[PDB]
RNA sequence: AGCGAAAUUCCUAGUCGGGUAAAUUCCGUCCCGCUUGAAUGGUGUAACCAUCUCUUGACUGUCUCGGCUAUAGACUCGGUG
RNA sequence: ACCUCGAUGUCGACUCAUCUCAUCCUCGAGCUGAAGCAGGUUCGAAGGGUUCGGCUGUUCGCCGAUUAAAGAGAUACGUGAGUUGGGUUCAAACCGUCGUGAGACAGGUUGGUCCCUAUCUAUUGUGCCCGUAGGAAGAUUGAAGAGUGUUGCUUCUAGUACGAGAGGACCGAAGCGAGGACACCUCUUAUGCUCCAGUUGUAGCGCCAGCUGCACCGCUGGGUAGUAACGUGUCUAUUAGAUAAACGCUGAAAGCAUCUAAGUGUGAAACUAUCUCAAAGAUUAAUCUUCCCAUUUCGCAAGAAAGUAAGAGCCGUCAAAGACGAUGACGUUGAUAGGUUACAGGUGUAAGCAUAGUGAUAUGUUGAGCUGAGUAAUACUAAUUGCUCGAGGACU
């Protein structure tokens, strides 16, 4: 059921993409862009959405920020 | 293939199925099997 | 992969006869034997390129930044430095020459840099047509025409993204496709090239081993005249 | 270079004078009459004479091109005029004697009666 | 648009040109522009070793190349760079002439040049 | 064509940000001491100590 | 930076004919056409009047203009093409490298040459 | 009497031939005449319209197919703005 | 009779084309009352392409002429701050009719009827500044992606399959390649108005030869580097993943068959791509490397003062750039550019010196004369003695 569907100004190649062919090719703006769907546009709304690092791995880049290591935040 | 809103044994052996959530019926022979029952 | 690369600086267009004693368009090339600055992997700077040094001439002018980075990678004070993207060989500190990377007929493609023309309209870049103006032609005489695109909010309301509007053309780089290589000359370390490829007198021209037909090859070599003076 | 509705010469024995292009057949919109192209051609000017009158719609094969085009052959295809030869509906012209020389760049469509029926090929 | 002040046009160009030469060549060193000083010297260059025969040839051929003004007309600016101005510079290859770079105009602020002749 | 609103006076200054000219050069003239322009003559009549121009 | 341009004659010098001339065009040359025929291989002389002479190298062409059956045919001969053997003929008396006074001349007739 | 789809006529894109490769626009003629028709003139007008409907030739960039060279310019700099 | 008449610019065309795909084609198969060579339907398919003219004025409507294809519609029955008024119909007039008339015909025709200096935004390129996460320094995985994403013809195959038999090939391969995008000036050309060679003179350089200012480059011819087509060269195709229409195999429900329901698959230019890519202002401001220093000392760290010892920039001969800035080669150390030699390339045997032709003109002087753009050497000249930006690794 659930395709992934955008439009940017440009026109003509509308990006419909479906699930198995999104794991080829880039996976962290599907979150990206699931959280910034609840995000109202203002003026933090692009700097609220970049707190959202989304990784497709275990690790990540921040481990020197002291990060806590948790489950389902 | 075709197009209709209801199927129905055509032939003499037109089984019914449910092919992609699409009512059908095919007949061992290929000349009734139509779609969207 | 099988993206072999070779560069050069275009000395202008010329013609010469090939194979089958048939003439073809040369764009005559000079290349200068290079010199690997780096094999970047996808997961080394997360790109998988290849970065060549050349064109060796004095230092006076050069980057000590660029000298040193020559140096810890064994290479020798080079003008131009180019990453070839889609690539990892040529081995560090290799001096790399067409012969082993193409063949001497066989199809590749070539990317060129225009001529310099500065903002010229989209007229002359995409080629537009203009149909009769007979009996009459406004107070204009020259445009591209529509981009109509709803009035007030109904379809677009806006012009549609990528609009073939007045800009920018020369300089800019052009690739084509499967073009067959004319003849190498190592000797004087030359190539010519088939087509009509861009370039002024003094562009600049990559060589890349064709990626829709590779290992495809057809003479166009140098085709000895049977009558000779 | 040739292209809709300009005029080009007749060199066969046709009984008409000048003829117009009206269309190019082959491949899709080619829009310029080359040589190894059969084309199309309307008469508004033919003597009564021949087989052929005005108000008639006929086919040609252009042989000779003025400007011509730069040749892959290396010399510069080039003839004094654009001459074609009014054809019978055929790769062969309406001339039983052909008289002037004939397009080599014909062979990627045929045309080789133009050649055959002329005791030179130019 | 239609009929207006001519300008710079291709006659009045190379007649502009050829009034420069003659200037630079009678009063020695001109300030003008810095297109039309380097085109002057290129000019002054060309006739400088191409006056070294001091002929009949050459004098034909400039006589189509200078514009008569103030202090010399053709023919004598014909002897003039025949005797003195070619021979004393033909000793070097090249550089017959010199243009430098001056400061803007008063009302335009176009950047001028000077031309001198030089060996 | 023909602006609908008005650009504002803190537009105007905003665009007008940058109608300003580039930096120049600077040039030292070792005879007649003068902070020149790079390859310009000076007040005192030298391209970099060529007398070729008079006082003025 | 290095620039050489001379690298243009180059690529045509590796089979370049040694006639390569650079005259007044206007002179009277025949250019032959060796057709290889299944049987008598002829050699189809194609003679005429030079018009132009330019050429940067290799690129040294030459219109060469024939009349044959009554049609004419000015074709923009190379010097360098295969198959071609290329003579010079004529040197007619010509001011020019580009003249049409000798194409508005009639039959039985002749051109006076250079002193 | 004469006239005709004629600047003209729903029917009408009248029709026939010609013009036009191509013809509802054009000419002659037969004329489906809301509607011809006689100084609101019927009607040819040789000559011609600073009007027009259409065809075409010597001839040309009007065009098939546009291109370069020089510019007043525009881009830049300065003065006014 | 409403958002809209203290207005909301429309018919049609050219151009720009895009899009949904209820498809014309290509791509793909099914069903086929499909005998085969080809295919009728169907859907998948927006991904691309998807006729020129004479005529009503015009694409369209008649006719002639084209390919596999010359699409079902919207974009104010698209377009008009991009263009046009073409005809009704302007201001005038006619023609047949009506009204005794101003005038009119849901009648026809000629004269003849459209503004935009773009503020933002949409959009195409280039910019200044700063961040650019130590200065500089090279290059990009990538964020929102677009363009070529169309594809035929010819030959053999093969008179063998299919039909049965005449009939009769796709299939497999090859080259040519047509729109579209791409660029070149190499051949050709148009130009080249700072090249040369002829040209009629006014009028001249006192005069004449030679030419001169001028006469559409004065005329036109060729033409330097060239620019562009009037020309050349390319490609699409194909393909991987998963699917669609489609076909299914075991196989249940239904102890049996049977594409989906669990398993096992293919499949299209349709989506990502595959041919082409590159972008950290991606403030998501990133990663790597390199030269430099990090010399004890002072913003809600600019590592403070020696803010380089490293690099770049300013500017010029210039373009390789380029709307202009920027950007870049070279910078008295140099071939980076201008001028000289040879001249590349091109014009095309200059001129008189004497003779021949009575004379126009030519000849030993001659492939010399010349080259404005341009080429290898050539400091002869220019690019300066020069100045500016410019580090202690920010924050973790």
């Amino acid at each position: 059921n659930e395709f992934w569907y955008h439009h940017s100004q440009y026109i003509g190649g509308i990006k419909k993409v479906s699930g198995r062919d999104m794991l080829k090719k880039q996976s962290d703006k599907l979150v990206y862009n699931a959280v910034k769907g609840m995000l109202p546009d203002n003026r933090l709304s692009r700097r609220w959405i970049t707190k959202v690092h989304v990784f497709k791995g275990d690790k990540h880049n921040m481990e020197a920020q002291k990060p806590t290591t948790l489950n389902w935040s | 293939m075709k197009v209709r809103a209801s199927v129905k044994p055509i032939c003499k052996d037109c089984k019914i199925i449910k092919r992609h959530q699409i009512v059908r019926v095919i007949c061992k022979t290929q000349k009734h099997k139509q779609r969207q029952g | 992969m099988e993206i072999r690369g070779i560069f050069g600086v275009k000395v202008g267009m010329s013609q010469v006869f090939t194979t089958n004693n048939e003439r073809l368009p040369i764009t005559v090339i000079y290349c200068e034997p290079n010199q690997v600055a780096g094999v970047k992997t996808e997961a080394k700077d997360k790109y998988s390129a290849t970065l060549l040094s050349f064109d060796t001439v004095e230092n006076k002018k050069l980057n000590k930044p660029q000298q040193g980075f020559f140096e810890k990678n064994n290479l020798k004070p080079t003008k131009h430095l180019q990453e070839i993207r889609n690539m990892t060989g040529f081995e560090m500190g290799q001096q790399i020459t067409p012969q082993n990377l193409f063949q001497v007929g066989e199809y590749v493609d070539v990317s060129a840099i225009s001529k310099g023309r500065g903002f010229t309209g989209a007229i002359k870049r995409w080629n537009f047509k203009i149909g009769p103006l007979g009996h009459g032609a406004g107070y204009p005489h020259r445009f591209q025409g529509s981009v109509q695109a709803g009035r007030g909010g109904a379809s677009a309301q806006r012009v549609f993204k990528g609009k073939k509007m007045s800009g920018h053309y020369g300089h800019e780089k052009v690739t084509v496709q499967n073009l067959r290589i004319v003849g190498f000359d190592e000797a004087n370390m030359l190539v010519l090239v088939s087509g009509a490829i861009a370039g002024p007198e003094g562009g600049v021209v990559l060589i890349r081993t064709a990626k829709k037909k590779p290992g495809v090859v057809k003479p166009i070599e140098l085709a000895v005249q049977t009558e000779k003076a | 270079m040739v292209s809709f509705m300009t005029r080009l010469n007749v060199a066969d024995n046709t009984g008409a004078k000048q003829v117009g292009i009206i269309k190019v057949l082959g491949s899709t919109r080619k829009r310029y009459a080359f040589l190894g192209d059969v084309v199309v051609v309307s008469v508004k000017d033919a003597i009564p004479s021949g087989m052929v009158k005005k108000g008639q719609v006929l086919r040609a094969v252009i042989v000779r091109t003025k400007k011509g085009q730069q040749r892959k052959d290396g010399t510069h295809l080039k003839f004094d005029d654009n001459a074609c030869v009014l054809i019978k509906e055929d790769k062969s012209p309406r001339g039983t004697r052909i008289f002037g020389p004939v397009a080599r760049e014909l062979r990627e469509r045929g045309y080789n009666k133009i050649l055959s029926l002329a005791v030179e090929v130019v | 648009s239609y009929i207006n002040k001519p300008g710079k046009t291709s006659a009045w160009r190379v007649m502009t040109v050829r009034q420069q030469v003659s200037a630079v060549l009678a009063y020695g060193k001109i300030e003008t522009t810095l297109k039309k000083a380097k085109n002057t010297q290129k000019r002054l260059d060309k006739l400088i070793t191409l006056a070294k025969v001091d002929n009949f040839n050459n004098r034909r051929q400039v006589k189509k190349w200078l514009l008569n003004t103030n202090l010399f007309d053709v023919d004598q600016l014909m002897d003039h760079l025949f005797s003195k101005v070619a021979p004393k510079y033909e000793k070097t290859p090249g550089g017959y002439s010199r243009v430098l770079k001056l400061g803007p105009r008063r009302g335009d602020a176009t950047e001028m040049a000077i031309l001198q002749l030089t060996d | 064509a023909v602006q609908q609103r008005r650009s504002s006076k803190h537009r105007r200054d905003k665009r007008r940000s940058h109608d300003a000219l580039t930096a120049q050069a600077l040039s030292v003239c070792q005879k007649c001491g003068k902070k020149k322009l790079f390859h310009r003559v000076c007040s005192c009549g030298m391209y970099g100590d060529l007398r070729v121009k008079k006082a003025y | 930076k290095i620039n050489k341009q001379a690298l243009i004659d180059l690529v045509e010098q590796k089979q370049l004919k040694a006639y390569v001339p650079e005259f007044s065009a206007g002179d009277e040359v025949n250019v032959a056409i060796k057709l290889k025929e299944k049987e008598k291989v002829r050699i189809q002389n194609f003679t005429g009047t030079v018009l132009r002479r330019r050429g940067k190298g290799i690129s040294e062409t030459f219109i060469v203009r024939k009349t044959t059956d009554g049609i004419p045919i000015e074709k923009n001969f190379q010097i360098h093409n295969p198959n071609i053997s290329i003579e010079l003929k004529r040197r007619g008396k010509v001011r020019r490298a580009y003249i049409s006074y000798m194409r508005e001349r009639s039959g039985k007739a002749a051109k006076i040459k250079e002193r």
